[PDB]
Order: structure tokens, then sequence, then C-alpha cells
RNA sequence: GUCCCUACUGAUGAACUCGUCGCAAUGGUAAUUCAGCUUAGUACGAGAGGAACCGCUGAUUCAGAUAAUUGGUUUUUGCGGUUGUCCGACCGGGCAGUGCCGCGAAGCUACCAUCUGCUGGAUAAUGGCUGAACGCCUCUAAGUCAGAAUCCAUGCCAG
């Protein structure tokens, strides 16, 4: 079993979790809820509504280049049962975990690390 | 499968076959099958072995990658080389003055209350 | 179709019965038996071995 | 032999009896008229309908004119109604299409014009043998 | 509709009774038939299907199952009956002692304004070497008596429930002599009994319970005894990983995210039993063996969970653990501005 | 060696099955049938996996592959291609594809030199596909078919093409494959070669209403059974044919 | 099942058959007829399929 | 060209000190049909063709529940957008017997969603065993075995 990704907002689709629509060129879209349902139907663009995170790696509202993130990518070669070799690999998805709340933590702050000295010179007004 | 022998039904010393094995050890609704019998691996026990999946809202089979262990310690000599720059490094008269301005917001918040009153 | 009341029915689930949910209830059975058994084991008149009295009609009042 | 399926499962019939359809292969037909319905089971008032993978009978309203006003059997192959597959997802696809296909189960045409669905492809192995996109 | 369940009419009780123990024979083992519970909610699963002959064998298959509650039931009691042309009747039953405040608010009905002085004389019984009379009684159940009953009560303070008043109710001991079964019950005394010592994982038991009021005749509040249904998962409250499974490795409890709606956590030994149950959440469960023996592969399946769902249940909610949603999210303006 | 067999009841082999000259993938269902005439026929001298793709038994239908590698489209699960990583040797390269024509196994045949694909196919799946199985891909369309998986049946000795190709359309496809064409029927009168047959450099599997003339030119066009077989029978008794299939 | 008091062998004097005997007449006669009912061809042709068991002789042990 | 009495059926109810746990007279009664896999291309058959018992998995109808999921309904007038008119303008709002529109929890729902539906005895036709009538014979006369979705009960609902 795996997770899925919402098309329209990217959040964890799991199992038993909203509606699949299939189009007739071949390509399957997973919607986590009824929201991004109806939103793909009426045809808003999930890069320009603000709550999706299509919209936030557009504006930069994420970290989107860092090796963190580049240690997971969609599998298409099996690799052969190794049990010393998912007991490092599951070390290792906790190492990264935290390494990237870590990350997240100093890259908002790096983003508004100036609010301070606009609130201070607005009282100051 | 030029050095095999043809199957032969009435044949005594046959080979033990799937049809056999199932009508010995059930029925057709009955047999449970083995799927892990064919498993060829690098350590026989390693077989019947319950593999892990999820791990905290993320995908094992997504993050699998062999040779992930020289790319783990070039991670951790990666956050070492960034906590050693400093990229990690946390950075009266202001706090009187926003408290000037929180009472004139409320006194004014008031007034507009006053007005909205009469 | 033959109903759920049939007698051949009923034959072929008491042989079910018999040969398989039978052994595997009783071996459940025997489990939760002992560990229920393991959690419980976690002069006659004024001794009580003498069962005595306590403390509309069957018969006509004479 | 009636061409009901065997081994199918349950899911939600969203295509009654005289529901226009698409037709998907290249066989000169372009819209279908379901009628009736194999196997169904006449209750009170009760209209017949069809999932992915169910038998009926169509009538083609629009194609070429040789083949025009002609009733077939048919298999659906694509439906918009939402239906669960027993992974528990909720599917569902752009139109109603299905394929022109004789009571033993072979078709017509040679080609599927878009997908087919999983269940329609597991009961009859000719779609299947004629899918180019399964989903 | 059936004319079985015809004159339809509103239940005469809240807790719903068996009116059926399965029929007991001395070779079996000693054992307890029944079980309460109160009902906390349902949630999604999947299972790696090992049913031969179906169409999803070896397959991963989405089912839906209900939570039931089962904190420890306490012993109080234990009441002999026998046989006569008229039918079953109660001969005798003996009260332990130290009945909990929950079993006496039963007994009550206006506890607050009560001066609670219920059983009081039955403790001074059996303190005051009147054990002659406790004995007597045992062993007129000892040989008067052909089937024999546990008086059992649950845990409302454990029970997240606005209520203070336990349901008492008889569970049936079978499987022994009378004699056997009547010290079983006398060492039962005073100790709590528990529902993977009643029940065990992979066994199709009954429920009994009373459906949901529809008014604002009568539909609904009907007394229901809802049959073969598989227990899926017994699990400890304390294991902390309640929800994980073998195949994932988050330790998570069975209590969705924000916690069950309109009955709240669960933090006691619970029973996940598929499919559908009757009754609302919070309301009280009847959990007992089948009469019969099974006659279904259904029944010897063993049930291999994969994952159990705790996304919020208050609405469309995505994440199964606070940590999820905050690796999935980030850090917020208020985490900032509080730190 | 050729050989008569159903999944259920059903004649189509192909659909359920998929034959290499490395390895075997049989559809998992009820019985160990069609299992085991396939390991009679194979006495493990290849491995035989019991696999199930997207959840279908189709998996015939669905894998496209050959002795040198095995491709699965993108709607396959990590578990079932563990399964198929654990259950075939690492001579074998299996990888996952992400084609919007998900029958693989319709739009691609593959022998050990050669493969035909349906011409709508990616330029990216076009070059995996060459890099995955190393052989030389072509696309062309047989008997006006676009579904060249379904409607031809391709080994390294030969193979069996579609009814109804014309003589310069199977002249012309002998010239690219390098291998002798025969335009022969499966399963009493059935055009699905592909969906009807699986066949190998030394075996065949086909339905059990194929009938004994259409036997005969399988055998002879994949030179089976020992024998003869290379077609030259199929010239040489043509008396057989005509008369059966007039 | 037998009743009581009834034995039943497959003796190798000839093949395909099988002696019951026992010192009740009525039980060993309801017993012969009890396999002979037992083994009884249903929604076939009488004259063509001829498979069952049938009592052949009839007598004394001495 | 002429609102009452009673029946059905819930829901209450005085008299037995209140309350807790039970028994079960009596009344009602529930499951139905089809398909697929194996048996088996087997028995049978010149050929064409072609089963059944055991086992296993589904589906129709009927019945009883249920809301994890997935759709639908909004007086939550919850959030957002918008028309006419008005409060001197903005904000904020009133009126248009809920102005219209988008999303919309909770509740409720839907074979538009999901779960569950159970076992003993006596028999009818009929097939017998032993054996008289009637020195043969006979399933019946005395005695007795089996057997239908039938009947009576358990399971189930009421008390
Ligand atoms: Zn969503």
């Amino acid at each position: 079993m795996r997770i899925e990704n919402c098309f329209f907002c990217g959040r964890p689709a799991w199992p038993s979790k909203g509606i699949t629509f299939m189009r007739n060129d071949g390509k399957a879209f997973r919607f986590c809820r009824s929201k991004c349902h109806k939103n793909f139907k009426m045809k808003r663009n999930p890069r320009k509504l603000k709550w999706t995170k299509a919209y936030r790696k557009n504006a930069g509202k994420e970290m989107v280049v860092d090796s963190t993130l580049q240690f997971a990518a969609r599998r298409n070669v099996p690799v052969r049962y190794n049990r010393e070799l998912w007991q490092k690999t599951l070390k290792a998805m906790e190492r990264i975990s935290e390494i990237r709340a870590r990350r997240e933590r100093v890259f908002y702050k790096k983003r508004m690390a100036g609010k301070r000295a606009r609130e201070v010179a607005a009282a100051r007004k | 499968v030029k050095n095999l022998k043809k199957y032969d039904k009435n044949d005594p010393n046959r080979r033990v076959l799937a049809r056999d094995i199932e009508e010995a050890n059930g029925g057709a609704g009955v047999f449970n099958v083995d799927l892990r019998k064919d498993w060829i691996l690098e350590n026989p026990e390693w077989k019947y072995d319950k593999i892990p999946e999820i791990f905290d809202g993320k995908n094992v089979y997504d993050y699998i990658d062999p040779d992930i262990d020289a790319k783990l310690q070039a991670l951790e000599e990666e956050e070492e080389r960034l906590e050693k720059e400093g990229f990690y490094d946390e950075d009266e008269e202001e706090e009187e003055i926003l408290q000037k301005a929180e009472y004139i917001r409320e006194q004014h918040a008031l007034i507009r209350n006053e007005a909205k009153m009469r | 179709a033959k109903s759920a009341r049939a007698s051949r029915i009923k034959e072929n689930h008491q042989r079910f019965k018999k040969n398989i949910a039978g052994p595997v209830e009783a071996a459940r059975l025997e489990r939760l038996s002992a560990k229920l058994m393991a959690i419980a084991q976690a002069s006659g008149v004024k001794s009580g071995k003498s069962i005595g009295r306590k403390d509309s009609s069957i018969v006509f009042p004479m | 032999k009636r061409g009901a399926p065997g081994g199918k499962l349950k899911m939600t019939l969203g295509l009654p009896v005289g529901a226009i359809m698409n037709c998907a292969d290249n066989s000169g037909a372009r819209n279908l008229y379901i009628i009736a319905v194999k196997g169904a089971g006449a209750r009170l008032n009760r209209l017949p309908a069809g999932g992915v993978g169910d038998m009926v009978m169509a009538t083609v309203k629009k194609g070429k004119p040789e083949l025009r006003k002609k009733v077939h059997p048919a298999v659906i192959v694509r439906q918009a109604k939402p239906w669960k597959r027993f992974d528990g997802v909720f599917l569902y696809f752009e139109d109603n299409a299905g394929v022109i296909v004789n009571p033993k189960g072979e078709m017509k045409g040679s080609a599927i014009t878009g997908p087919v669905g999983k269940e329609a492809a597991e009961l009859w192995p000719r779609i299947a043998s004629n899918a180019g996109v399964v989903m | 509709g059936s004319l079985a369940f015809l004159p339809r009419k509103r239940a005469a009780r809240h807790r719903g009774r068996v009116k059926s123990f399965p029929k007991d024979d001395p070779k079996k083992p000693v054992h307890l038939t029944a079980a309460m519970g109160y009902k906390a909610g349902m949630t999604t699963i999947v299972r790696d299907l090992d049913r031969p002959g179906a169409k999803a064998h070896k397959k991963e298959v989405v089912e839906a199952v209900t939570i039931i509650d089962c904190p420890p039931m306490v012993v109080v009691g234990l009441v002999g009956y026998i046989e006569t042309p008229r039918g079953l009747r109660s001969l005798t039953t003996v009260w332990a002692e130290h009945l909990s405040d929950e079993v006496k608010r039963r007994f009550y009905k206006n506890w607050y304004k009560s001066k609670k002085k219920a059983f009081t004389k039955y403790a001074k019984k059996y303190a005051e070497n009147n054990g002659a009379s406790i004995t007597r009684e045992l062993e007129r159940i000892k040989k008067y008596c052909t089937v024999v009953r546990v008086l059992a009560h649950t845990q409302i303070r454990k029970t997240p429930l606005k209520q203070k008043k336990a349901h008492l109710m008889e569970i049936q001991i079978n499987g022994g002599s009378v004699a056997d079964k009547v010290e079983f019950g006398r060492s039962l005394f005073e100790k709590p009994v528990t529902i993977d010592t009643i029940f065990e994982k992979d066994e199709m038991i009954d429920v009994i319970a009373v459906t949901k009021g529809h008014g604002f005749g009568q539909m609904g509040y009907h007394h229901r005894t809802s049959v073969n249904h598989k227990i899926y998962r017994i699990g400890k409250g304390d294991d902390e990983a309640n929800a994980s499974t073998e195949t994932d490795l988050t330790k998570k409890k069975i209590t969705p995210m924000g916690g069950f709606v309109r009955y709240g956590e669960v933090n006691n030994d619970y029973v996940m039993i598929k499919g559908s149950v009757p009754g609302v959440k919070k309301r009280i469960m009847t959990l007992r063996k089948s009469l019969f023996t099974h006659t279904s592969r259904k029944a010897l399946e063993k049930v291999e969970l994969k994952w159990i769902d705790t996304s919020s249940e208050f609405g469309h909610g995505a994440f199964q653990t606070a940590a999820e949603k905050k690796q999935f999210m980030g850090t917020l303006k208020k985490d900032l501005q509080t730190s | 060696m050729a050989v008569r067999a159903q999944f259920e009841n059903s004649n189509e082999v192909g659909v359920f099955a998929t034959l290499t000259n490395s390895y075997c993938l049989v559809a998992l269902g009820a019985s160990e049938n069609f299992y085991s005439v396939f390991e009679a026929e194979l006495q493990d001298v290849i491995p035989i996996c019991r696999t199930t793709i997207a959840g279908t038994r189709i998996i015939g239908r669905l894998t496209a592959g050959n002795r040198k590698g095995l491709l699965v489209p993108t709607t396959t699960t990590d578990q079932e291609l563990q399964h198929l990583r654990n259950s075939l040797p690492d001579d074998i390269r299996i990888q996952r594809i992400e084609e919007r024509l998900s029958a693989l196994g319709n739009v691609i045949v593959c022998n050990d030199h050669t493969a035909l694909i349906h011409p709508d196919l990616e330029r990216e799946t076009e070059e995996i596909i060459a890099d995955v199985l190393g052989v030389e891909v072509f696309r062309q369309t047989i008997a006006d078919h676009v579904l060249v998986g379904s409607y031809m049946a391709l080994s390294n000795q030969g193979g069996l093409v579609h009814p109804k190709t014309s003589i310069q359309d199977q002249d012309e496809l002998s010239s690219l494959l390098g291998v002798p064409l025969v335009a022969g029927s499966v399963n009493r009168g059935s055009n699905v070669i592909g969906g009807g047959m699986v066949v190998n450099d030394w075996l065949a599997v086909t339905g059990l209403d194929t009938t004994a003339p259409e036997l005969s030119v399988i055998e002879s066009v994949f030179r089976l059974g020992e024998g003869a077989g290379p077609g030259a029978i199929n010239t040489s008794m043509k008396n057989t044919i005509v008369e059966s299939f007039y | 099942v037998m009743a009581p008091g009834v034995e039943v062998e497959i003796s190798k004097a000839q093949k395909d058959e099988l002696i019951l005997s026992g010192n009740s007449l009525e039980a060993v006669s309801q017993s012969a007829a009890d396999i002979q009912q037992i083994c009884k061809v249903r929604n076939k042709d009488i004259r063509k399929f001829l498979d069952g068991i049938y009592v052949s002789e009839k007598g004394n042990i001495v």
C-alpha cells in the first residue's frame, strides 16, 4: 500500500478517502476531499488558489531545493528484500524526518526574520 | 529442456505437482497458497518476514534506495557544515511604545463602540 | 435452490461443525479458559455445610 | 446462454433502462440506447440498470447509416456514475461508454477508443485484448 | 415489513437482554459467556485478505469496523437457577463484600438525596461470622442448581461519560460441573475480568443492543440481537500502539485525531469488530458468544490488519497524527509568536 | 511442444499468462490447474510466478517483456513489484513505466531481438524499452490493427500473425523481424493471437478450442515438438489447410 | 453406522463383496438395506447405470 | 330520483412499599432464487456434445440494523461573492414574507454507501426390514427404518 498525494492540494491521500476521476485520454486524478474535487471540476487553478501546496511551491512559500527532500522519489526499479536494509532505512526515515522539520523551521525564520523592525517603526509612527 | 523428462500421469514416481498438493492439503476454495515459497533471497530465513510500508505518514517503498548509507553520511556531513556555518543560530522602549499603541487602539475601539451606540 | 432448512444442507453443516469448527472453537476455548482460570486464582449448622431454611399456594388451605 | 457475467461483485448501477451511451469501438456507431439489462430482477416499478462489465441490449441511434436503427448486445466499459472498488477507491469516468459484443463475448470492432474499466477487462477476455488503456 | 418484529414497540429496558445463552455441557472447560461495552464509533481499516476462492484473494480490501470501549468488568455476585416444570427459576443469589459506588447507584434512583444504606446488612452478614449463612447459600447453589450465572458490572468512572451509574447483568458460566462453576465464581468475587479473556481475536460473536430512536408508530428504540460479527482486534489501551500494525510502524492509539465525535477518547481495553452494530455511540452493548458452532470459512479466517484509520472524524481529515500534520505543514505564525 | 489449456474455462491463454525464455507469469485464481499445466511443461527449468497486476488476472495482456527484462504499468503497486523482484532472478531487469497506453501486453510484442510497438507510445517510453529489453524497437501496425500485442505472437524461432494479413505486409514484417511469419488462427477462428496464446522457443500453450490443423501450423511455424517444423511442412502438406480452412 | 451386534467385513474369498453377519435377523437385514439404500443413483438412467451395493446371498453363519 | 360507537396498534396509567436482577404461559415468526470455481471437458457418447454429489466464492429479492467512507439536503442564514433601495460617505449594516449564487460542517440520509440473516425432531408422496392374513407371496395387520422448500419447536420479536 501507498500514501497518495492529492492532485489539487497535495495533502496526503490515505486509502478510502476522496474520489478519483478518470478521463478518456488516460490520466487519473486522485482527489482527497470533495472540496478539491469540486474545485477541479469547476476549473480553478491550484497554482492560483492560495490554499494549495502547488501555489506555495510557485510562490516560494516552501523549501523546494534541498537534499533532504531529494532523498525521496517515486521508485520504479524494485530492490530485493534485505532485513538490515529496511532496518537502516527506517532509522534513516526518522533522521530525515527530524532534519526536514528543523530545516523548515529555519526556512520559515529566514523568510520572516524582519518583522520586528516594521512593527516598531509603525508603532513609532 | 533437452535433459528433461516427460510428465506422464500414469507414471508412479512423477513430480509432486500443484494439483496433487492442493488436493492433499484441501480442495479448490480451501487450500491456501504460500506466495513466498518461490522467493529467492540472500538469506533463506528472511522469507515470511513482514515488510514495513509506512512510517509516520511517509512511504518506506518511496524512500527505499540501494546504496543509501553513503548519501546519509553525506547528509549528516552537510548538517555539520551547516551548524558550524551558523545556519541555525537563533538571533523596553519599544515594548512601552507598543503598549501605548495598543492602548490607543483600545480607546479608538471604545470611541467607535460609543459612536455605534448613539 | 435448496432451502436453509433442507435436511441435506443440515447434514453438511453438521459435518462441518464436527470436523473443523469444533476443533478450532475447542482450542480457543481452552486458551481463554486457561487465562480466566489464572485470573481467578490470581458443626454443620453453625458452619453452613448443612443446608437449612433461610431466615398464593400450591395446596388448599385446610 | 444468457449473457450474465459470473463472479461480478457489488457496485453502484448508474445507467438505467433507456439510457444514451457513447460508443467506444470502431464499428460504425456513435451512440447506443440501453433498453434492457441481462440478469436484472423485475421489482415493482423498478428500472433495471447496469454497471461496468454488465451486458445489456442496445439500439444504435446515430452512426453509419447501414448499421443505424439496429439492435445488438453490448457491454459497458465506462460509467460516469461514481462507484467503489474493493480497495476502497470510489471512482467515476468522464462519460458513459460501451462496446458492441456478440452473445459469446467477442467484439465486432478491432479497437477501443479510450480507457476500459477494470471490471469489464477482468470479466471479458476479448475486451482485455482489444483494450489499450486499463484503469 | 416482517411479522417477526411486528407489532413494533419500544424496548422495555435500555440495556438489552441476552434471552438465550449457549447450551452447556460438562466436558468443555469452565468459561464465561457474555460481556459489556460502550460503542465509541467506527473507523476504516484494510485487511491482507486470505480468503481462498474469492475475487479479492491475496489482495487488500478496505472494510469498515466499529470500536467498543470495554473497560474491565467487576464481578459482584453469583446466581443459582433450578429447573422446574414451569421453566427456569432463580433459586438463590449471593453477593460479595465491598459493592462499588457505581453499582450502588445502579440500585438507587435518586442517589444524591438518599442515605446510601444499600447492602450494609449484607456486608455485616459477611463480616460478622455469618459466613455460615454465606456458605449455606453457596452449598445450596452447589447441590440444587443446574445453571449458574455471575453478576458483573462495568466501570463508568473509566468510560469517559457524563453518567455515573453502572450496568449490571448476569453472564452465564458454561463448561463444567455446577460445583466447579460455583467455586469459579466465588473465586472471581471482587476481581476484574478482562475482555481479552472473555473473547479473543478472530471470533465471530453476537451483539445485543437497542436501535437508535427515530422520533423528533415507534421507529427505533427497538431491541435487536445481531449475529455473526468477526472481532477483528482486542486493544490493550496501555499498549500505546493499539492502532499500529506490523506493516506500519506508527505509535498511535485507536482514538482518532481530536477524539471520537460525541464520545471522547478510548483509554481502556477495546474491541474492533467488523461491520455495523445496533445502537448509537456511548450506548450500552452486550457481547455474547454464538449459540452454535459455526458453519462458514469466514469464522475460521485469520484477520491480518495493515493499518487503522486515526484521521479526524469531525470532518474531511487527512492526518493520522499531530506529528504527521506538523511535518506536512511546517511552522505557523502562532508557533513562532509563542516561541 | 504445443499444449492446450484454459485459465478457468476460457480459451484465452495470453490474457492470463506471459511466457518468455527466462520466466513465466501466471494469473492467480481459485485452483492451480493453469499453474500445474505450465509447470508440468516447464519442470523448474525457468521460474514461474503466481502474480497479479493492478489487482487483475489479465497479467498476460498487462505485462510485456523478454528474457532480458520485464516491464509493468504505472498502476502496478509496490508489493506486486516486490513479489516479481523476489521471484525473478537478478539476470532479469524489472521496471515500472508510466505509459498512457497501460495495456503493455496489447501494445508491445517483443522477442529477445526485436520489439514491435504501438505507434502512439512516448519517446521516453520507446528508448526506455530499448534500454530495459536491449532490443530494436520498431513502430508498425499489422493488418491495419494497431494492437500488435494482441494481434501477433512472436518468438525467436518464428511468428504467428493475423489471419488476414496481406502478403506484402507479411513479407515486409518478415524482413524487419528476421524470422518467418505465417498468417494463422487460434482457438477455432479467433483473431486475437496474442490474447489466445503464449509461446517461447520451446513451448506453446494455446486454448482448448484450438483445432488440430491450426495447432499443427503453430508447431511448424514455431518449430516445436522437435520433429522438423520449418514451415516447409506447412508448404508441403497444404492439403490439410486448404481442406480445413477453405 | 451398523446396529449394535453386527459384524461387517470385506472377505478375501471373492472380490468386490462384503459380508454382514450377526445375531439379530432384523438388525442384519436393516443394515444391509441401509447400505443398499445409501448407494442409490439419482437423476440417471436406471437401464444404463448399473452401480450400487446389492444383497446377493442370504443365510446362516453355520 | 333520502360526529359518536366499536375494531387495529403503538404510547401512558391508579391498586401490590419502591427499586435491582430474572423465569417464560401465550401470541408473532423469515428467509428466497440464480450464477461462478473445483469436480471435469470427467462419467456418458459414433459424433455432436455433455452432467451430478462433497467443497469454495458471489449476486437477486425480502428482512433487520448502520454512517468509517462516498454522494446528496442548509434557518448554522457558518464563511465568501453579488442586484435594487436606504443609514450624509467608509466600515458596519437594515428591507426585498430566507433576494440570488459558490463552498459548507453537524444532523440526517441513500441496494447513490456499508454490515448481518442461525438447527433439532416428527412426517406426506415414495423406497424399504422382519412377518401373518392366505403352508406361495406380500412395506402392514402387531413391530420398525428412511425420506419433501411440508409440520412442530430452538435460534428471533413481544412479555
Ligand atoms: Zn483535497
